[PDB]
């Protein structure tokens, strides 16, 4: 769907804690769409492998 | 996952019915 | 439970009335025909073959 | 100043509160005082038979009160009305054939009918109660006409109906004694029921729902308050001095 | 569009529901006084539904109408809540419209860009007064008789036509069968039209959206209508069903009159005809004058100064908050409106005769004084700099 | 309708019932006899409904 | 039609992080002294009027009552 | 504090107990509303009731 | 006898239909109170 | 058109039996519905079952819903397609 | 009523309607009586 | 939604300057042979199953009304 310019997921980790998430770039009339798709497939991990 | 998507999605036919007797309760049937 | 309330007191009022369950039990009766025919009278709002 | 009537009091009824019930047997002494000095000259008919069962009466005790009057029933096989006794189905006889006989037997005046007479004037139970024991001695300067009474609650003060409350005039079943003040109590309860049969069906059902509703109230504003936490506790830096 | 598909309320099929009802963009700082035009909707819906469930057991014919409604009282199963909440509701959809316009006047929400969602509005209270009046009669009482008689006689001050006027709108010579049957037709039609007058005064109202308490530019702090203003337009629904219910279980006849138990006799009048509350200030105005061709022409000059306030212009500042002259005559308004309340239920006698001249006199000051601020306020940061 | 049918029974053009004057059905979707009440003499021939 | 360019810098917490409710009962006598020492002029204009027509009413009916009689 | 994670641990990450909880809740508790009602109003009203009455399978 | 074939029709659904065409009649028969709703159904259908 | 049935034959569209007043002591000899219902009233009495009759009125409705979605056809207008047009006028013979 | 200018005159009605006697409602006294007919009744039934 | 990009050239007259009614009555014998020698295979499938199912009925009709005849 053409809706970023680059995307990216990482994985911290530390002694204690750490931190898990995603990482993207986009135009500024695209963030409702790439917003969408990102929740519903980080998710989905939960439900439907 | 998959199984795991029915085997949820049929009770909610049931949690229907638990709800389909609630306020009306058909009786003759 | 105010879905419930609304909800079965606006089909119940549908059903039949107190007034009309008053006419629904009563004594009446017929008067002589000849072998082999036809003649009728009325009980509620239906007749007696 | 007497063009409205005089003002009624305000006596504490025992079918008003917000869980008071009627006292049944009150209602089934007053029943007593309707049929015998009251349905001569007054009609109900709004009230059927089948309304009292499980009231003030057994539905054994009903039909052999119903089957003591006759009533006109449609046209036979000869085509000519007869009559028959009365069932549960039927409504309360009527004393007059139709208004104009009404009047003719009262001077002029219609005695209206009862069915409703609680709901039909202002504070109509107050009111009631007030005007039949209420016939008094009249003024010093004011002069009734003939066939007119004084009765300072009516409005104008000259009432068509005679005093027919007097002590002794019915003879209770239930060795309550029959003053004027009781039988006036009593036949308004009787009243009060037949404009108003639902009350006691309705103020249960509003006390179930007043109650479930406050405590939607209580999720409502908790839910109101949750989501816009957010919003009400931000930080905000802009630039701008004056 | 996109090449594959996304959320499903961005989808054709719910994109008016989505882009109007879910995503719309609010003012951050609206009050609870912006709460009051879903619950005129909402009051809406229960006449309409109960209306349609009390009319099959209504006979619209003289000789048996009156029975019909005691027949519900008393036969049908919950009767007595399906007529109850139809009396009491109509009470309730005019207390929530009384606070909805008194919001427009103390913001001037009439303003522009917003003048054509104000003269939607005045259409929509014209048609909620003849739908009330005509339902009123069914009933067939001593008041839906007395109250029908003093309202299509006051036609026959109208010119040379008039007394065409009043036996074309009776049917005959009087108020009789061929007036209550052709009330109860149009008792039916007139809730729809006034649902269709409605869904197109809030198109109005979605080309330049809403105001806000302060009255100024709002574009650059904005949320979106769900969840923020469905949650607490919640709250409102349901602390107006905790009032409802007081007036259906508790209280059923305190909002009307006694007389109207008594079946219609055209030969006695009442003692006093008095109609419901809230008819009562402009029953007072058309009482008021001593000629009555100019009792209808007070009538027609009060939709008048209603449909021509948004079309005085020069006025910048809109809220009351910052303008603390006009303010004080909101309130003084306010003030005369619940007094001309009071002498529509009065006799017409000393000394309610000039109590009762003074309050229409005041009433049409208003809407005169409103536009003087419109020259003498614009010379405000000239002076005060 | 009676005096007609393929017996001489209770004719309905209703949906196409075809009784016997017995009253049990023939040939047609009736999914019943019909209603027998409780009757007797008094002494002659009226008996009662 | 929605666009002013901007600039700004917002901070924000979680709802699960706060407390919702006792906000409510904080300060109720020192909010009520805020509400009438501001508002006290605007129901003197809607009061004031009534109460002062009232009372002409009730006294120009006390004394054509007292006229009347004999 | 310990019912609290354990109430949410047995029943709702899912929509299984939850539209059928909220169905079958309204029952338990519709019906302990009526009964108090119904308990509060026959102890508001003795000797008012129809079954209270002296008189009443004699009228004759 | 139109409106008597059509709502018996309704008699042969399983073993809740016998409370549907008594429900529907409002009483034993077709009469006034079925001759009252079909009217305020009638003025309501149109305008859906 | 529609002024042809209300000037010159306004009852030719009706029946006789709607003029005499209801009586429901007799059956009248014959009941038939309006012209626009008599399709669907032959359909309702060709089964001998009385349930069977419920349930092909429904299927009427059923398979008149579910035509819009069997695909498996680029050619739409009946006129280059010579067979289901012949098809057409088949259904419509069978209609009346 | 509905003869008068299609085989009748008004004056020949007026004498037609006034061979009849028609029951009218209730006097002073409450009782019916009868009376000569009018433009306004309906033709005779001639049972009950 | 609406565009496909064309190439082509279009003439056109003006109303007032040609001749509106008499194309109806021009060749109506030549116009009748075109609709019928292409519409018989669909009048005969309209038509045929009709005065067919038509014939049958009315000679069945006419062997049970003579054989009930004494
Ligand atoms: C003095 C009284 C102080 C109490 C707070 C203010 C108040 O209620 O005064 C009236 C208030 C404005 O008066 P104010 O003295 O200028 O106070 C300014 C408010 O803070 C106006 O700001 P707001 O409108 O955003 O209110 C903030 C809100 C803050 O409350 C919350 O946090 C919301 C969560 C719910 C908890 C409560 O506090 C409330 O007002 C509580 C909710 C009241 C509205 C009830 C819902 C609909 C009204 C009736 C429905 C139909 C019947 O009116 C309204 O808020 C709108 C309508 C409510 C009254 C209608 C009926 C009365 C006539
Ligand atoms: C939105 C704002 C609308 C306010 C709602 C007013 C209302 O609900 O009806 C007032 C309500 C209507 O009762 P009503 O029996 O029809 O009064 C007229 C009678 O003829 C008794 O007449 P009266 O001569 O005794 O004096 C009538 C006086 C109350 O009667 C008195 O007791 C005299 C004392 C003053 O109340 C009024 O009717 C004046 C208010 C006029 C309605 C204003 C509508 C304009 C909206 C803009 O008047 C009362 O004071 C009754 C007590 C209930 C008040 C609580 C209601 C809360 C809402
Ligand atoms: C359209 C659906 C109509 C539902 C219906 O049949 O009406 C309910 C009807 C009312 O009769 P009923 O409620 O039994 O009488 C009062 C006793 N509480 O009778 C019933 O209660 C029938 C209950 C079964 C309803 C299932 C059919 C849907
Ligand atoms: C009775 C109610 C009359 C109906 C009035 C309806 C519309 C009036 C209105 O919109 O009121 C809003 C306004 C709020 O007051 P405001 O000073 O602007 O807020 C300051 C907050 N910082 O006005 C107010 O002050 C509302 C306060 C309630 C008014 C009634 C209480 C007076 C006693
Ligand atoms: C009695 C009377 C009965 C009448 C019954 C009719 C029922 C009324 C229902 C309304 C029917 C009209 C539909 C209105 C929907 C609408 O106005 O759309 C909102 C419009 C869309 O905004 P826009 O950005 O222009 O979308 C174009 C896409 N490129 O946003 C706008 O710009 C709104 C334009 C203003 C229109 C109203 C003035
Ligand atoms: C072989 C078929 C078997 C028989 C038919 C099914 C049983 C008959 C029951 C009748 C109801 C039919 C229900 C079917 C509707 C949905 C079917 C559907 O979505 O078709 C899919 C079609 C193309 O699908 P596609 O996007 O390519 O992805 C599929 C790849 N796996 O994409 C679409 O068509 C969806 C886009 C159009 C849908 C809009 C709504 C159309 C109406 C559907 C509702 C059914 C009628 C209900 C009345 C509607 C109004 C209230
Ligand atoms: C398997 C059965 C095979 C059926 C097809 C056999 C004949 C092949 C065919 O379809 O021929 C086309 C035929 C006529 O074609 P055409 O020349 O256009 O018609 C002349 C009138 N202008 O078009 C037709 O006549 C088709 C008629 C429809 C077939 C009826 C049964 C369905
Ligand atoms: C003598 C026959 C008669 C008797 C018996 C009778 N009434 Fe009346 N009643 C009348 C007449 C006549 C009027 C009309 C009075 C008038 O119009 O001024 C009337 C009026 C009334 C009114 C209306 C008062 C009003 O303000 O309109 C009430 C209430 C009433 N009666 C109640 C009763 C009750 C209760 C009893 C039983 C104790 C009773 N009546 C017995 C003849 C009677
Ligand atoms: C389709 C919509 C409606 C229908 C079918 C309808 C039907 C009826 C019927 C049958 C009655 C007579 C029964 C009775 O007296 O209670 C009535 C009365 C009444 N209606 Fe409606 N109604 C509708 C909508 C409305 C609306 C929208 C309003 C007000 C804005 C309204 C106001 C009234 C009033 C005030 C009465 C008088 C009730 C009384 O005081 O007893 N109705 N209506
Ligand atoms: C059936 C009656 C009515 C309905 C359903 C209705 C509906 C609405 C709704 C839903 C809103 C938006 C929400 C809000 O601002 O509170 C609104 C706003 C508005 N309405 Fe009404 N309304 C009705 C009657 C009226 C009347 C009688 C008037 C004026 C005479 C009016 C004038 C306005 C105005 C001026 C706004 C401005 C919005 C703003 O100030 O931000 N409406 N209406
Ligand atoms: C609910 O109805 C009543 O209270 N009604 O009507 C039976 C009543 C009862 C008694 C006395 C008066 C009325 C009417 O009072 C008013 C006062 C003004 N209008 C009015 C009506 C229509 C139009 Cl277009 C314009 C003005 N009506
Ligand atoms: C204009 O009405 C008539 O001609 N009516 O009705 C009095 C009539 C008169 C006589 C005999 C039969 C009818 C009815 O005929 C039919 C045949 C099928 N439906 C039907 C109706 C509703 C639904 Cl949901 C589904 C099917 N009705």
């Amino acid at each position: 769907n053409e809706v970023a310019e680059s995307m990216m997921a990482f994985n911290t980790n530390y002694k204690d804690t750490g931190l898990f998430g995603v990482y993207a770039v986009a135009k500024p009339d695209c963030l409702d769409d790439l917003s969408y798709a990102i929740m519903y497939e980080t998710t989905k991990l939960a439900y439907r492998v | 996952i998959q199984p795991t998507d029915v085997k949820a999605a049929a009770m909610w036919g049931v949690a229907a019915a638990t709800g389909g007797l609630y306020l009306i309760q058909p009786w003759g049937w | 439970s105010l879905v419930r309330l609304l909800i079965l007191k606006f089909v119940l009022s549908m059903s039949a009335s107190k007034d009309v369950l008053a006419l629904a039990s009563l004594e009446v009766d017929l008067s002589s025909i000849e072998p082999g025919t036809t003649v009728t009278v009325k009980w509620r709002g239906k007749p007696v073959f | 100043e007497a063009e409205h009537g005089l003002a009624c009091p305000s006596y504490p009824w025992p079918h008003q509160g917000i869980l008071s019930s009627y006292d049944h047997a009150s209602i089934r002494r007053g029943h007593q005082v309707y049929t015998q000095v009251c349905a001569s000259c007054h009609s109900m008919s709004l009230i059927s038979y089948r309304d009292l069962v499980g009231v003030a009466y057994t539905e054994e005790e009903v039909k052999a009160m119903a089957a003591e009057i006759e009533v006109v029933d449609g046209p036979n096989d000869e085509g000519e009305m007869f009559t028959r006794p009365g069932k549960l189905s039927d409504r309360f006889p009527q004393p007059y054939a139709n208004e104009a006989a009404a009047r003719f037997a009262n001077g002029g005046a219609y005695p209206p009918d009862l069915s409703l007479i609680t709901k039909a004037p202002h504070n109509g139970q107050n009111y009631v109660f007030a005007l039949l024991t209420g016939y008094r001695d009249p003024p010093a300067g004011v002069s009734i006409r003939e066939g007119l009474h004084y009765n300072p609650y009516f409005p104008g003060g000259a009432i068509a109906m005679p005093k027919m409350l007097n002590d002794g005039a019915v003879e209770y079943e239930d060795g309550t004694p029959a003053t004027e003040s009781q039988m006036g109590k009593d036949v308004v309860s009787f009243l009060s029921w037949a404009a108003e049969p639902e009350m006691e069906e309705r103020k249960l059902m509003g006390f179930k729902w007043i109650f479930v509703l406050t405590l939607a109230l209580l999720q409502a504003g908790y839910y109101r308050r949750l989501r816009w936490s957010v919003l009400k506790s931000r930080k905000l830096v802009l630039d701008v001095v004056n | 569009m996109r090449n594959q598909r996304f959320s499903l309320l961005k989808q054709p099929i719910s994109s008016t529901l989505n882009q109007h009802l879910i995503d719309y963009p609010t003012p951050s700082n609206l009050s609870y006084w912006w709460g009051f035009g879903s619950l005129a909707g909402i009051c809406l819906v229960i006449q309409i539904v109960t209306g349609v469930f009390l009319a099959m057991h209504y006979t619209p014919h003289v000789d048996l109408a009156f029975n019909s409604v005691e027949h519900v009282m008393r036969d049908v199963e919950g009767g007595w809540l399906l007529r109850y909440m139809h009396a009491n509701g109509a009470s309730m959809f005019l207390i929530v419209v009384h606070l909805h316009i008194f919001r427009g006047l103390y913001h001037a929400s009439y303003s522009s860009p917003r003048e054509f969602v104000r003269c939607l509005g005045v259409v929509i209270f014209l048609l909620m007064i003849v739908t009330a009046f005509t339902g009123y009669v069914p009933p067939w009482g001593q008041m839906s008789f007395w109250g029908a008689t003093v309202i299509t006689s006051l036609a026959s001050a109208i010119p040379v036509v008039g007394d065409t006027i009043v036996t074309w709108l009776w049917g005959g010579f009087s108020v009789d069968n061929a007036t209550l049957n052709r009330f109860f037709s149009l008792h039916h039609l007139l809730p729809f039209i006034l649902v269709g007058a409605s869904l197109l005064h809030l198109a109005a109202l979605h080309q330049y959206g809403s105001n806000n308490p302060l009255g100024v530019h709002s574009e650059m702090d904005q949320i979106s209508f769900y969840p923020y203003f469905y949650v607490k337009d919640l709250v409102g629904w349901v602390a107006f069903a905790i009032f409802f219910s007081i007036w259906i279980f508790y209280a059923p006849n305190v909002l009307g009159h006694p007389d109207n138990y008594i079946p219609a006799n055209p030969m006695p009048t009442p003692p006093h005809i008095v109609p419901e509350w809230y008819f009562l200030p402009i029953h007072a105005i058309l009482r008021s004058i001593p000629d009555k061709s100019g009792g209808v022409a007070a009538i027609a000059p009060v939709f008048i100064c209603l449909l021509a306030l948004p079309f005085f212009k020069s006025m910048y500042v809109r809220s009351s908050s910052f303008r603390p002259i006009h303010q004080g005559i909101f309130w003084l308004l306010l003030a005369d409106r619940l007094l001309l309340g009071w002498i529509g239920c009065q006799p017409v006698e000393a000394p309610f005769v000039t109590i009762g001249q003074i309050p229409p006199l005041v009433f049409f000051l208003f809407f005169a004084i409103t536009p003087i601020p419109g020259r003498v306020g614009r010379g405000i940061p000239n002076s005060y700099t | 309708l009676p005096n007609a049918g393929d017996f001489g029974g209770w004719f309905c053009p209703c949906h196409g019932s075809h009784y016997d004057i017995s009253g049990r059905i023939r040939k047609g979707p009736a999914p019943y006899n019909l209603e027998v009440p409780t009757y007797t003499f008094l002494e002659e021939n009226k008996l009662l409904i | 039609k929605g666009f002013v360019p901007m600039k700004a810098v917002t901070y924000g917490l979680s709802p699960f992080q706060q407390k919702i409710m006792p906000g409510l009962w904080k300060d109720l006598p020192t909010k009520i002294h805020h509400k009438v020492s501001e508002n006290w002029i605007s129901a003197t204009l809607l009061l004031g009027p009534l109460v002062g027509v009232y009372s002409y009413v009730q006294n120009y009916q006390e004394k054509e009552k007292l006229s009347h009689r004999y | 504090g310990g019912i609290f994670e354990a109430l949410y641990k047995v029943l709702m990450r899912r929509n299984s107990v939850y539209v059928t909880f909220v169905i079958a809740g309204a029952f338990v508790g519709e019906r302990a509303v009526d009964y108090g009602v119904h308990k509060l109003w026959e102890h508001n009203n003795v000797g008012k009731r129809y079954e209270d009455i002296s008189v009443l399978g004699q009228r004759q």
